[PDB]
Formats: C-alpha cells, sequence, structure tokens
C-alpha cells in the first residue's frame, strides 16, 4: 500500500496585553494560517500547557580567554612567544561585536 | 546502514567539506541594457547555476 | 555602483523619460560644499552647453498608464487628452493623498 | 512566526509508489553495492539532496 | 460475509462507449458534417441509419469486455499465475548476509534454542627487517623494537550454540548442520572456523518469602522459578503469519529476511535475547513481588555460586565474563511463610506445574509451522476473444441471414444480397481484430516468452458463404497466415517488442540500454534478434539473479 501524511511543527512567539501580568495558555488552542486551493483554512494546535508573562531578552555579551603557554614558563615580560589572548564582545549578536 | 551491511563492516558518514574553482570570461557581445542585463546580473545567474 | 542604477531612459538628455535608482548606503545629509538636509546627486557633461535639450521640469514619483479600449467612442484620440483631466483612482482611497 | 515550519510529509504520489516498490524488488533491503547504499538513503532520509 | 440484496442502478447515462444513445447521436453529427450534401434523409426506414445502429450496439459489447477484471483476463486454463507474476514467497525474501539473518538461519535447526555469532582474531606477526610473517612470535627473534609488526585477520567466524539437550557437548549432527548451512549460504571473503556450545556462569539466589494465607504455594514456586530463569536467558518464539499481521507488521517487513520454514521470528525478540552482562537484585525482587500471592520478601540475596560461601558482600550487581551465559546454580532456595509459620512443599506437585507451563509453549511453536503464506485472488477462463458477425443483427428482408431469401424474389435480389455481405465484411474484420487482441494480453506481457507479432486478426466463419467471398479460402484455415496477409508490414515488430520488454524490465528497476551499442562490436544487423532473445532470458532468470548476489 501507499504511505500516509505527517503533520508539520512550528514555534510561535507571544506578546501579552499591556494591562495583564500573567496568563495561562491551555493545550489544544487553535491557531490560524493560510488556505489551500479549496479555500479551506489550515489549523494548528498548541502542544503543551504553558505560562506567558512579560519577560524579554534585553542584552547579549561575551568573553573568551585562550591560553597557549603555562604561567610557569613566563620568565620575563617580553616573552618570544605569545602566551595567550583575551577578547570581548559588548554586543555578542552584532557583526563586529560592537553593533555593525 | 550499519544494521544492513554485514557483520564485519561499519560505514562512516561525513560532510563533503566543499572546495571549488570559479569562472571569469570575455564580456558579452550583447546585453539587454547596461543595467537590465548588467554583468552583475550575469554573475548572479552564473552563481545560481552552480 | 552597478546595482544602484535601475534604469536610464535619457542617457544624453535628448528625449523625455524615466531615471530610476536607489539611494546608496553612506549617502550623507550633513555636508558643507552643498546645503545640509538634502541628499545630493550630480550629473555632468564636458560638451558645449546646447548639445542637450532644454528642460521643462523634474518630478519625483512618476507612474505610466495606458488607455483601455472598451466599447465607447475614443474622441480624445484625435488630439491628446488635455492636461489635468485626471485626479482619482476607480477606488478613491488606497492610502494615496493626491494624483496629478 | 519567525521561522519556517518543519518535519512534515505529503502522501505518496503514484510516481513515488512505483519508484519505491520497484527498488525494493531489486535491492532486497540489503546494503551491499553502491546503488544499494545510495538508494537506501535517499528513500529513507527525505532531506538529503545528494 | 453474508449475502446482500441485489439491484440495478437507474441512471443509465455515461457519455462514453457503453452509452448507446450517446453513440447514436455522435454518429449522426459526424454524418451531417461529412456528407449532408448527398445524404439528408435520416428517418428510421433508411438502410444507412439501420447500419449505424447495429454498429453502435457492437461497440457497446466490445467496451463491456474490456472492463472484465484482470483476475479473469489473464487467467490460465489450469489456474495460477505461473507465467505472469512472481509471488511474495519468491520475490521478497533475501539471502542471509547480516548477523541477525545468521542467527535466524541457524536457530531453525531442530534442537537449537539460540545462537550467537562472534568474530575470530587470528594474529600474524612479522619481521620488518626481513619481510617474513608467521603465527609465532619467534618471527621476532633478534630484531630491534622498531622492526616488529602484527596484523589481525578480518573475516573469520565462531558460532556459539545453546541447545535443548543440556548435555556437555554438541551432538556431531548439529555441528554438521551448522557447518553445512554456513557454507551453503556465505558471503564473499568470509569463513567459519569453529562451532561450539556456549559456556556458562552459575548464580545463587536465596530468599524468605511471605505469601497470602489462601494461596497455592507449589504453584507460586513453579512460577517464580520459571520467571527468574527467563530473565537470565530469554529465547525467541515462532509465529504464524496471522499473528505477525495482528502485531502490526506489513508484507515488506514480514518477508524482509531469509524465508523460514518453521514460522516467523520477530527481530525485536531476537535482538533482546543477547548474552546478558549484568544481574541485579532490583530486577529479581520485582520478579518475585509481581507473582500473585506474594506479599513480602523478608530476605533476599544474590551471589556468585561458589564454595566456602561464608560471610560476603551483598553483591547488588553481578558482572558476567564476555562469552558466558548466566544460569541458576541449583543450590538456590526459597523459604515460604504464612504469617510467622513456615510451610513445606512437595517436589512432585511443583514439577507438574512447571511442566504444564512450559509444555504449552511448544504447542504454539508447532502451530506456527502451517500458516506461512497470503492468499491470491483467483479468476476463471473463458475465451475472451469470441466474436459474432454483425450481419446477424439485420432483418430477414435484407437477405443476409442464415435462412436465406425466398426463390420467388428472383436472382437479382439474391445477387444484391451477396454485394451487401461483401461490404459489411469491412466492418467485421476490424471488430474481430480488437476482440482477438484481448485474447493475447497474456502473451504480450509474459515473463516466459512473448509473441512474435504485436497486432492480430481472426478468420470469420459464422457467415455462410465466406468460402466464395474470399479470393483464397486458404487463409481462413490459419489465423497466423491471415495476419501476415492482412496486417503485414504495418506491424513494426522490432520496435514494439522492445518497448514491451523495456517496460517489464523497468518494473524490477533494471536497465539494458548498453546492449544497443555494445552488441554492434560483435554483430551487424543481426543484433536486433539477439538482443530481444537476451532480454527475455533475463526476465525468466530474474528470481535467482537478484537474490544470490
Amino acid at each position: 500500500e501507499k504511505q500516509a501524511l505527517s503533520p508539520d511543527h512550528v514555534f510561535l512567539i507571544f506578546e501579552l496585553a499591556k494591562n495583564v501580568s500573567q496568563e495561562k495558555l491551555d493545550e489544544g488552542t487553535e491557531v490560524d494560517g493560510g488556505k489551500d486551493d479549496t479555500g479551506k483554512k489550515n489549523t494548528y494546535l498548541t502542544s503543551f500547557e504553558t505560562v506567558l508573562n512579560k519577560t524579554k531578552v534585553g542584552q547579549l555579551k561575551s568573553l573568551y580567554n585562550e591560553i597557549s603557554v603555562e604561567k610557569e614558563e613566563i620568565k620575563e615580560l617580553n616573552t618570544p612567544i605569545s602566551t595567550g589572548t583575551f577578547v570581548m564582545a559588548p554586543m555578542a549578536n552584532s557583526f563586529d561585536g560592537l553593533g555593525e | 546502514v550499519n544494521e544492513l551491511n554485514s557483520f564485519h563492516v561499519q560505514a562512516k558518514v561525513i560532510n563533503p567539506n566543499y572546495e571549488e574553482v570559479k569562472v571569469d570570461v570575455k564580456v558579452k557581445f550583447r546585453e539587454g541594457l547596461d543595467v537590465s542585463f548588467y554583468l552583475t546580473k550575469v554573475k548572479e545567474d552564473i552563481k545560481k547555476f552552480l | 555602483q552597478s546595482g544602484e542604477i535601475i534604469q536610464n531612459q535619457t542617457p544624453r538628455f535628448l528625449k523625455s523619460g524615466i531615471f530610476q535608482f536607489s539611494i546608496p548606503k553612506q549617502a550623507n545629509l550633513d555636508n558643507t560644499v552643498l546645503p545640509p538636509g538634502y541628499h545630493w546627486i550630480k550629473a555632468s557633461m564636458v560638451k558645449p552647453f546646447d548639445v542637450v535639450s532644454q528642460l521643462i521640469n523634474i518630478h519625483a514619483q512618476a507612474v505610466e498608464a495606458v488607455f483601455e479600449d472598451q466599447g465607447s467612442s475614443g474622441n480624445h484620440l484625435e488630439k491628446g487628452l488635455p492636461a489635468e483631466t485626471i485626479s482619482k483612482l476607480q477606488e478613491r482611497l488606497s492610502w494615496i493623498k493626491s494624483i496629478q | 512566526q519567525p521561522y519556517p515550519s518543519t518535519k512534515g510529509k505529503a502522501q505518496e504520489s503514484d510516481e513515488d509508489y512505483y519508484r519505491r516498490v520497484s527498488e525494493r524488488l531489486r535491492h532486497k533491503k540489503r546494503a551491499i553495492t553502491l546503488w544499494d547504499y545510495e538508494h537506501l538513503i535517499l528513500q529513507k532520509f527525505p532531506k538529503v539532496y545528494k | 460475509t453474508l449475502n446482500k440484496h441485489i439491484s440495478i442502478p437507474k441512471d443509465m447515462s455515461s457519455k462514453d462507449d457503453l452509452d448507446f444513445h450517446f453513440l447514436r447521436e455522435e454518429g449522426i453529427r459526424y454524418i451531417k458534417e461529412l456528407g449532408s450534401n448527398f445524404w439528408t434523409d435520416y428517418n428510421t426506414h433508411d438502410p444507412g441509419i439501420t447500419m449505424l445502429e447495429v454498429l453502435c450496439y457492437a461497440i457497446s459489447d466490445l467496451g463491456n469486455r474490456i472492463n472484465i477484471p484482470i483476475e479473469d483476463l489473464i487467467a490460465n486454463e489450469e489456474g495460477g499465475v505461473k507465467g505472469q507474476f512472481y509471488k511474495v514467497q519468491e520475490i521478497l525474501p533475501s539471502a542471509p548476509t547480516s548477523e541477525l539473518d545468521l542467527r535466524k538461519l541457524f536457530i531453525d535447526i531442530e534442537g537449537i534454542k539460540n545462537c550467537w555469532i562472534k568474530r575470530e582474531r587470528v594474529t600474524v606477526f612479522a619481521d620488518l627487517k626481513n619481510q617474513k610473517l608467521s603465527y609465532e612470535k619467534t618471527i621476532w627473534e633478534d630484531l630491534k623494537e622498531n622492526q616488529k609488526a602484527q596484523f589481525d585477520l578480518k573475516g573469520l567466524y565462531r558460532i556459539l550454540v545453546e541447545t535443548e539437550d543440556a548435555d556437555k557437548v554438541l551432538s556431531e549432527s548439529l555441528e554438521k548442520a551448522v557447518f553445512t548451512k554456513f557454507h551453503a549460504n556465505r558471503n564473499l571473503c568470509e569463513d567459519l572456523i569453529k562451532v561450539e556450545k556456549v559456556a556458562t556462569e552459575p548464580i545463587s539466589v536465596c530468599a524468605n518469602v511471605e505469601v497470602a494465607p489462601e494461596a497455592d504455594e507449589e504453584l507460586i514456586h513453579a512460577q517464580i522459578l520459571i520467571a527468574i530463569e527467563d530473565y537470565l536467558a530469554p529465547s525467541p518464539r515462532h509465529y504464524s503469519l496471522k499473528q505477525m499481521v495482528d502485531k502490526g507488521y506489513t508484507m515488506d517487513e514480514i518477508f524482509e529476511g531469509p524465508f523460514l520454514e518453521n514460522g516467523f521470528i520477530d527481530t525485536v525478540e531476537l535482538k533482546a535475547s543477547e548474552l546478558r552482562k549484568e544481574v541485579r537484585l532490583s530486577d529479581i525482587i520485582n520478579i518475585i513481588m509481581s507473582i500473585d500471592g506474594v506479599k513480602i520478601v523478608k530476605e533476599i540475596t544474590l551471589g556468585n555460586c561458589d564454595e566456602n560461601d561464608g560471610i560476603e558482600n551483598n553483591q547488588w550487581v553481578i558482572c558476567i565474563p564476555e562469552n558466558k551465559k548466566p544460569k541458576l546454580c541449583k543450590k538456590t532456595t526459597i523459604n515460604y511463610f504464612k504469617g510467622i509459620l513456615p510451610i513445606n512443599l512437595n517436589p512432585v506437585r511443583v514439577d507438574n506445574h512447571k511442566s504444564k507451563i512450559l509444555a504449552s509453549r511448544l504447542e504454539n511453536d508447532l502451530k506456527a509451522k502451517d500458516d506461512l503464506e497470503p492468499a491470491i485472488p483467483q479468476g476463471t477462463f473463458a475465451d475472451w476473444g469470441e466474436y459474432s458477425s454483425i450481419q446477424h443483427e439485420f432483418p430477414e428482408t435484407y437477405g443476409i441471414s442464415d435462412i436465406g431469401l425466398p426463390p420467388k424474389l428472383g436472382v437479382k435480389r439474391a445477387v444484391l444480397a451477396r454485394q451487401l455481405k461483401g461490404y459489411l465484411l469491412f466492418f467485421d474484420q476490424i471488430l474481430a481484430s480488437y476482440f482477438e487482441h484481448l485474447s493475447k494480453i497474456k502473451s504480450l506481457l509474459s515473463l516466459d516468452q512473448g509473441p512474435s507479432f504485436t497486432y492480430f486478426t481472426q478468420a470469420i466463419k459464422d457467415i455462410k458463404d465466406v468460402e466464395e467471398l474470399f479470393k483464397d479460402p486458404t487463409l481462413l484455415e490459419n489465423d497466423e497466415e491471415l495476419t501476415k496477409s492482412l496486417i503485414g508490414k504495418l506491424d513494426d515488430t522490432i520496435e514494439r517488442r522492445n518497448q514491451l520488454m523495456d517496460h517489464l524490465i523497468a518494473r524490477f528497476a533494471e536497465n539494458f540500454s548498453s546492449y544497443a551499442f555494445l552488441m554492434k562490436f560483435l554483430y551487424g544487423e543481426s543484433t536486433d534478434e539477439i538482443v530481444l532473445q537476451d532480454k527475455q532470458s533475463f526476465l525468466r532468470e530474474y528470481k535467482e539473479i537478484s537474490r544470490e548476489r
């Protein structure tokens, strides 16, 4: 015989109303999007009960300290070899780390 | 795949780790217009084909 | 740059037509060689001043349209349709303030 | 909805039904030669292009 | 599976070849478009219109036979589908080339309960100073540390066998059976070195178990005892086809591996029944607590069965060496209690319960041996190409029927009747061809041997004077000669035969395109005949070709 259909999955991002602080979103809630060539509407269902509130991601920053040479081998400040590198990104999700 | 091969054989699965050459050419003898069929447009089409 | 000019129907200023382009990145409103507050674009020629035609005007936001031949009498095809005879769309509001 | 949907699959067409049945009748679901390996993966894993 | 009431639909309208009225209207429309300058009278007394209606009737008959189901159209006189299809028992199974296939292959030898397949590591040592190799490390005498090498062999087997007998060694008849099947069915560049009985490791279990005041202790003991033994060393069972279907498997899966004469073996069970590496109290306790009537396990302990089994650790988990099967040590024991009082069990009663529980398993393995194949729908056989002349549809007045025409009407009218019969044969010979073509579908698509022609005809013999109407009656005695004479060259057999063969080959996902030019380095014009013969041979031999790779 022939094989049957498999449904697709999506993620949605929710923003709450100005005048509420928290809310509960129940399983099975219907969502609406798009029509087929018959004009019938597509329907999607929420998979899990969840809790929505007004929490937002504001800032992303990062550091990395890379070490090549063990500290015990530093005999003078002007070593012939680099001993390590330590860098930062004030805006981790920008192109140059600074907002481009 | 390893379940279907043979008792004695395991296969490895990898990414192609792509590397490639690229074209340059004599200018077209004709174009719809300097903008409409700009050499840049031709370059874009060449990139899509590859 | 090559992707910034979309079309030029008037390459030697001899006939009426459309010039179309995008505003380039790094265009600057704050300058001193020409008054600030405007984006500035330059056209140039090294030929005697009369090798081009005189101008009437320059207009932004121009759109071309063509008469639809239906079962009526095209009396206006004997002489061109007078200027300023057209002021509105079939459907009067589509987020457009005025048509000249 | 910031990203496209994923993991779905439409019902088999007649062309795919015939293609799938015809290959099983030849390779017998064993991974022995080249053709076997290449066709077992394209049939099994839908998001592999080559 | 009851009888239903039978009725006939009332909307007799389809606008196709089975719709008489539709055909009649189209007929008239075509007549006006082509000949209205000369033929304008379309009344019912008109011979023209009469002929049209007869032909429309004949068309409906043809369409009706085309719709006969395949089961009947390609049926053999003796039943079956021998030259038409390969059956699932023949075309789906595969030679055994994997580890699971080998386990299924050998587990069907009577007396064997389970098998495990392991790999030999034969070592070869070498002298890199003087290229030389040996199985001895003596090959390294007098060499430096950087002149030494070792390589291991890559395709050799050892077979571990668990038997029903519970003897110390395998019967030589089993060793012969295993070696025979291995060699008969083996992979390229692989070999079998040794077949031997699996080694074991003994484990002790001791406990104090309280049971319900109203419980059958001999039965509880038999049940606990069996369940622990099954935990330590599980084995697969055989299933009927009906059972594999009930489990939710489909045809592609049921017949995925080697065909097995004794019933089907479930791959999941087979994978599960691997030699165990670890035994623990958290599982043994659960086995005992789940037996109906057990209330409390007051004392329980595991331990490696050994001598001088004095004070020792709890051994909450016992590990097993890599090629051994665990087995109860038979020094085990369970003390049963009710409340605070100890009770005594009788050996004969326990043995009887244990025997019954296990004997009932044998009964199912045996039933599994009969139901090994699906049904195939069967048709009838009835000369689908039978054809009757349209001349029998006209009235007596026309004079072209079996009773003739009365003498009193004169010769001229009799002659004119002869002229009409001649004319009508142009319509009958064509219809007869189409019916004849249905009778050949079986040959055209045959896996054994196709026909030399692709178009066919028939002699028409239900017309009383055909021996006079035809210039040479000889042809009416042999439809093959008639075909060559009437259709002849119009039948481009070489191109048409290749198209049919290529389609059938494609159904198995094969491809013979290269013969088109490779054969031209061997033969000239004669390649067309040679190539068609080779393609037919390929289809006949396909069952083995695709399997025994």
